[PDB]
């Protein structure tokens, strides 16, 4: 369920002169890939996930001090 | 029966009205697209009624 934008399609780099927005060219292979990877994690890496909300589901934390 | 002609909607490319080179810039007085500085430069001295052929090549008219 992860997704990211890559960038606008390159087809359409000329739908203004200018405008604030980064054009890539469209990906050149199969728009379907498979592939599989051996994923490491260690039980401390369980704990520090189940210990406390991490990365992006805590953004108060940019508050830093408590 | 003669509607069989088609319009398109996708945005088109810009290229340079004088080498057919991708152009990025748009010269505000004459209306010719260009390459680079090089070919603004002509652009800028061409004989008078040269400007209106350029843009004719690709059906264009200032007026």
């Amino acid at each position: 369920g992860a997704c990211k934008r890559v960038g606008r399609s390159d087809a359409y780099a000329t739908e203004f002169d200018l405008e604030a927005e980064e054009y890539v060219p469209i990906p050149k292979g199969e728009v379907h890939k498979k592939k599989e990877i051996v994923q490491d994690v260690t039980l401390h890496d369980l704990d520090v996930a189940n210990a406390r909300p991490q990365g992006g589901q805590d953004i108060i934390s940019m508050m830093g001090q408590l | 029966t003669n509607i069989e002609s088609a319009p398109s909607l996708a945005p088109m490319k810009h290229y340079c009205d004088v080498t057919g080179l991708p152009a990025p810039y748009l010269d505000p007085k004459t209306r010719l697209r260009y390459h680079n500085k090089e070919i603004f430069a002509m652009i800028r001295n061409l004989p008078q009624g040269m400007g209106e052929q350029f843009l004719e090549a690709r059906g264009a008219h200032t007026v």
